[PDB]
């Protein structure tokens, strides 16, 4: 523009924030089952399984 | 309760007799303040016994 007009450069608050900065994408499909990422509800210090030998 | 309010008299005696007066007595009722320490309730123990806090 020009000194005599007043210029206000225009601003943003962004709604998406930064999450991440490592791959974490590796869970049921995206590593093929290798890793599965469940929702359970578990009691105590950890969970036992048995499984006939 | 006036504690001589009845008094011996003699009739054909006239000696004065100490003048009594009436007094009042207060009960009470104290107030007791009461309380509980306090409880540490965290959600952690709960939820890793998979309680509702």
């Amino acid at each position: 523009a020009l000194s005599d007009l007043q210029v206000f450069n225009d601003w943003a608050y962004k709604t998406m924030s930064e999450v991440l900065d490592q791959q974490v994408e590796l869970f049921n499909g995206a590593t093929r089952g290798a890793i599965i990422l469940r929702s359970a509800g578990n009691t105590g210090d950890l969970s036992e399984a048995a499984f006939w030998a | 309760k006036i504690q001589g309010l009845v008094r011996p008299r003699d009739p054909y005696s006239n000696a004065d007799v100490a003048a009594k007066d009436l007094r009042q007595l207060v009960d009470n009722t104290i107030k007791v303040a009461s309380g509980t320490p306090p409880i540490n309730i965290p959600p952690s123990m709960l939820r890793w016994i998979q309680k509702n806090p």
